[PDB]
């Protein structure tokens, strides 16, 4: 086969799979027709986005091919365990800061709220004949619930690890 | 001692010490000249206050009251920890 | 040419060190070194020579390569000073042949021997017949002193070998005043 | 000698594939590697390892074969293309540490004059991180024994590098990010109470060792001291806190002042649109 | 491969029926007789006299059994051992248990698919616990995607109707890796509960439909509806109009296929009106799959009923009088009109007759018919699920 590796390393951080290969098929099959790739059915569902608008320039002679992430049990429950068992508090005993994001979320929320709070000025009948539909209740729901509640667990923690 | 007090007397120290009262706070001071001991010298009721102290050789029925203290912390930190979750436990989905 | 694999069993003991076999013992088993390394590149060089210890450790510093010219630098501050133990030596270096590249290399291996080794004949008897179920022949030259007549490597000897596979010659050492080349010279008419 | 490490997955997945290499043949013991580095503070970092073959039999832990040459040669490989990477130690996939690993550690602590070991689990299901430091040396003893040559166990932990996780968190594809507000606080109060308090209970269980057993290293020295670093509070009844439940009123305070005030303020955001858009959508639906 | 194939199997499936004029008529297309390409102008004959011999046999089990044995290799035996698997339902072949597992010894090509297809045909609803042993504890070992979807497909197809009993095994196929047991737990108990309005299967077929991260088992669980809820077609869309609107083409194409594969005997109105919004979608292939499936609503249906008979047909010619679609968008588009045309609207499908006995050939074409993103014939066993309608 002989199959092309093409990677860029400037992209991401946990989503691209910037690797592409490839195979050059000869110009001596000219005559005979170009790609026959027996089903072209799974060749069509690697078909799906149509990539690399110059590489499809270059498909005189080209075409990318399947690549799958497949499996290993032998390690992927393994790299779960690594990742996951690790990214949990570490050891998993270590944080189960505190009382100055007290000071640095009031901030962040209450100057939004008072934003928040303007268009209800603006708020009128005659339905489509105003034009300004914003939600405000973005960030105040849930950075409040997960700050709030987090940090009264903190206050949990003295009787949780004390007795 | 049972585990601090948390206050302790010019007769405890005096006591132990075979010595006056009067000589108990240079004792208290001399100590922290060592450093050994990083208390605050609480003598407005001549009854000291205690922080960390350098320990000295657990005993055998040292290390079984250990155990007895130690396990009482172990178990019951651990039992009233499964309540708590027990409590927790409701609410996960 | 022939194909084997011999290892070269030198002795890091505390005994090997005075005078009595020539100017220097240390020099005495450096000679038989050379003598095997020069043998071995007489031999056919698809073979392979490594060195290793029964003293004080079970030391590997070179693998059992077809070079030499680097163990020729490995002769240097050999420092002999230690504790013998040969019996762990014996399978040291069947294991170290057992870590080969190649099958059709035969096993004949060589060893010395220069202090008195707490070997048990029912050890190297175990060895022995576990040599008959893994098919080497082992020629030992006794250096140093042990005994003027030994007998344990003697039983080793008998042990190894029967009615075809005698390939178990074991020169004797010689406690007094013997030769650099005197000692080795039986061993390069018969192994 | 050593700080921390800072060791990324990769070099652990070079574990993997030769523990692959091993797993279809004759296996006797475990895996002895060579563990590459780049050490630059008192911390430490590894890039990438290679494997090197070995084998032990068991008559008196010294028979234990390595190829100094191909780690060499194969050294001087990685060397030349990446100029920046050492030897720093090795690594073993048997969880469990044995008499020979001296002899492994002392006799590849000749090129560098330091080598860590690596503990790991190609099995891993109870234990914390895999990562795991040891360095050789000597405390001499309180008895001053003749070279008392100890494992000390160094602080360890998985690294981190910027973009090695591309194919990670790709690949795995199950991670629900940022689960705070749910569930994530009692998994930690979970395995933290159980499994650090069964710690606990295997030290005592290694006390009640100390009773029935245990004349060995006794350890009268470290055991007592850091306990009593936690004999900071002997948390006997009557519970001492009498100076302290203020404090937890001083806890709870404002953060129960912000829930009072902000939830009030949510149920204020809740209504406002909830009401408008109800009864729009409830008498302009017809 | 499928020119030669799909060129000698067209010729079965004109010929479906047609019982003793086979050898005569094909002398010239023995698998001797032909010089193929490769293997398949000789593999398709067999596969054309297994569709003669469609659950009516003959000498269908030796002849063919023996000129599969008397077969140069493993990628010649295609059609025969699916025809020999469909004629040799009950008949208690045993070569076919014999011959296969140790035929392809570790995988094939695609007639390790056939292999798990054919004993799955002979073994349908068995509980054949000689080969739950050797599919089941066979399909973890080896690697490749073809063998093991292959085998899924037939451990599926062995266990059909059983309402009770294999869900501890269906749910032991849950606990497994990614692409295969928990996607062929998924058809099994699409199989199994073939008929019923059971809500044992909703439960994981919902939960694996959306809660899961690999897509095409999401693409399976909601396939699995029109398997299971063929009885009492009108519960499907009303709910299934609610998975339309998914993130990926997956779970809306399967969306756009249980509409069709539910009610496609009838031509209701309500899924007709849901369907067009469907093949009004940005992704080509899932309009494609929903103007497939409104073949299937629209076979025998005249205008007189509902009358966007004719605005399909016409739509279909806007899709196959222009070059701009999809690539395959015209293979299902000829497929759609070959669909409605069937026989020239004399046959149509039903999974269950009128008396409550169902119709377990229309049931086995529909779960064929799906997975044909490889084994296209799958499309040509479209004809088991025909029905005389006299």
């Amino acid at each position: 086969r002989a199959v092309a590796v093409v990677v860029d390393p400037i992209q991401s951080v946990k989503g691209k799979v910037v690797i592409d290969a490839f195979r050059l098929i000869n110009a001596n099959m000219m005559v005979l027709g170009h790609e026959p790739r027996q089903t072209t059915s799974n060749l069509g569902h690697l078909n799906k986005p149509s990539i690399q608008a110059l590489i499809h320039g270059l498909n005189r002679h080209y075409y990318s091919i399947t690549i799958n992430y497949r499996k290993n049990e032998l390690e992927q429950k393994m790299l779960l365990n690594l990742h996951k068992k690790s990214w949990m508090e570490g050891l998993t005993l270590q944080d189960y800061v505190v009382k100055e994001m007290l000071e640095l979320a009031k901030n962040y929320n209450k100057a939004v709220e008072e934003e928040d709070k303007m268009t209800p000025e603006q708020l009128a009948i005659k339905n489509v004949g105003k034009q300004d539909p914003k939600r405000h209740l973005e960030e105040h729901v849930d950075v409040l619930m997960t700050s709030n509640i987090v940090q009264c667990l903190a206050a949990m923690l003295d009787t949780v690890v004390f007795k | 001692r049972p585990a601090n007090h948390r206050q302790l007397t010019f007769e405890e120290i005096a006591k132990s010490a075979k010595i006056t009262v009067n000589e108990v706070e240079l004792l208290v001071m001399k100590a922290l000249s060592v450093g050994l001991v990083k208390g605050s010298i609480d003598e407005v009721d001549k009854r000291v206050h205690m922080t960390w102290v350098q320990p000295r050789v657990l005993d055998l029925q040292q290390i079984k009251g250990m155990k007895d203290r130690l396990e009482f912390w172990c178990t019951d930190v651990k039992s009233m920890e499964m309540l708590v979750e027990h409590q927790a436990h409701d609410i996960l989905t | 040419m022939v194909l084997e694999s011999t290892m070269v069993c030198v002795d890091n003991s505390e005994y090997m060190r005075n005078g009595d076999f020539l100017p220097t013992r240390l020099q005495a088993q450096q000679d038989a070194v050379n003598i095997v390394c020069h043998s071995k590149t007489r031999s056919n060089p698809e073979n392979n020579v490594g060195l290793i210890t029964l003293a004080n450790d079970c030391e590997v510093l070179t693998t059992l390569t077809p070079d030499t010219g680097r163990i020729l630098s490995k002769l240097h501050t050999v420092q002999p000073k230690g504790k013998i133990t040969f019996c762990t030596g014996i399978r040291v270096a069947h294991l170290a042949l057992k870590h080969r590249q190649g099958k059709n290399h035969k096993m004949r291996i060589i060893a010395f021997v220069g202090s008195p080794v707490e070997d048990n004949e029912k050890d190297l008897v175990k060895l022995a017949k576990r040599l008959k179920k893994e098919k080497v022949n082992v020629d030992i030259i006794n250096f140093g002193e042990e005994e003027v007549n030994t007998e344990k490597l003697t039983a080793f000897v008998n042990t190894l070998n029967g009615k075809d596979g005698t390939g178990s010659h074991l020169v004797t050492v010689p406690p007094g005043p013997s030769l650099a080349d005197a000692l080795i010279s039986s061993p390069i008419l018969a192994g | 000698a050593v700080q921390k490490v800072v060791v990324h997955p990769l070099v652990l997945l070079s574990v993997v594939d030769h523990f692959n290499r091993i797993g279809k043949v004759g296996n006797q013991k475990r895996v002895v590697g060579v563990l590459l580095g780049s050490w630059q503070k008192k911390v430490l970092d590894v890039s990438n390892s290679f494997a090197v073959p070995f084998d032990e039999d068991d008559k008196d832990d010294s028979v234990w074969f390595l190829d100094h040459d191909y780690l060499e040669n194969m050294y001087g490989m990685f060397k030349k293309v990446n100029a920046r990477e050492r030897i720093v130690g090795w690594y073993h996939t048997g969880p469990k540490l044995h008499k020979n690993d001296i002899a492994i550690n002392e006799l590849m602590k000749r090129y560098c004059p330091n080598s860590v070991l690596v503990i790991i689990d190609v099995k891993p299901k109870d234990l914390g991180l895999p990562t795991e430091a040891y360095i050789s040396v000597e405390e001499v003893h309180d008895d001053g024994t003749p070279t008392s040559k100890t494992f000390e166990h160094v602080t360890s932990e998985i690294g981190a590098e910027e973009a090695e996780e591309v194919g990670v968190e790709h690949l795995l594809r199950d991670i629900k990010d940022t689960t705070v507000g749910t569930l994530s606080q009692r998994i930690t109060n979970q395995v933290h109470g159980l499994k650090g308090l069964n710690s606990k209970l295997l030290d005592i269980r290694s006390y009640l060792e100390k009773v029935a057993t245990g004349k060995l290293p006794i350890n009268h020295q470290i055991i007592y001291q850091l306990q009593d670093v936690f004999n900071l509070l002997p948390d006997v009844s009557l519970q001492e806190f009498v100076k302290a439940f203020y404090l937890k009123t001083n806890d709870q305070m404002v953060v129960v002042y912000l829930a009072s005030l902000i939830r009030s303020v949510v149920a204020l955001h809740n209504l406002i649109n909830n009401k408008i858009a109800n009864r729009d959508a409830e008498k302009k639906e017809g | 491969n499928w020119a030669k194939f799909t060129a000698t199997a067209s010729l079965g499936v004109i010929h479906k029926g047609h019982e003793k004029e086979a050898l005569q008529l094909m002398a010239t297309y023995l698998p001797k007789d032909t010089s193929p390409g490769s293997a398949y102008q000789e593999g398709g004959g067999l596969y054309a006299l297994g569709l003669i011999h469609a659950n009516h046999g003959g000498d269908i089990i030796d002849y063919l059994l023996n000129q599969l044995k008397n077969a140069s290799n493993d990628i010649v035996r295609h059609g025969g051992s699916l025809g020999l698997g469909l004629a040799a339902m009950g008949t208690a072949r045993q070569d076919v248990y014999d011959l296969l597992k140790t035929n392809l010894y570790q995988d094939d090509a695609v007639t390790g698919e056939a292999a798990g297809l054919a004993l799955g045909l002979v073994m349908l609803g068995s509980k054949n616990a000689q080969a739950i042993e050797d599919m089941v504890g066979y399909a973890q070992e080896t690697q490749h995607e073809k063998i093991l979807r292959g085998l899924a497909v037939g451990i599926a197809l062995v266990m059909y109707g059983r309402m009770e009993e294999a869900d501890a095994l269906i749910e032991s196929l849950c606990r497994d890796k990614d692409p295969i047991l928990r996607r062929s737990g998924m058809y099994t108990v699409a199989m199994a509960y073939c008929g019923s309005g059971n809500n044992k299967a909703i439960r994981r077929l919902l939960h694996v439909a959306v809660s899961d991260v690999n897509d095409d088992v999401r693409r399976a669980a909601v396939e699995s509806l029109g398997f299971i809820l063929f009885r009492t077609p009108e519960q499907c869309p009303s709910v299934v109009s609610l998975l339309s609107e998914s993130y990926n083409p997956h779970v809306r194409y399967g969306a756009a296929m249980a509409l069709g594969i539910c009610c496609a005997g009838t031509g209701n109105k309500e899924a007709i009106n849901l369907l067009e919004p469907m093949t009004n979608d940005p992704v080509n292939y899932v309009r494609q799959g929903a103007l497939i499936a409104s073949a299937l609503i629209m076979i025998q249906q005249t205008e007189i009923t509902c009358p966007k008979v004719n605005q399909f047909r016409q739509l279909y010619s806007k899709v196959i009088n222009d070059k701009h679609d999809d690539v395959m968008a015209k293979f299902g588009a000829i497929l759609a009109q070959g669909i409605l045309d069937a026989g020239g609207h004399n046959v149509t499908i039903s999974l269950q007759s009128r008396t409550g006995h169902t119709h377990m050939p229309s049931v086995v074409g529909v779960l064929v018919f799906t997975q044909f993103w490889f084994w296209f014939p799958l499309s040509h066993f479209l004809s088991l699920a025909y029905t005389p309608t006299c």
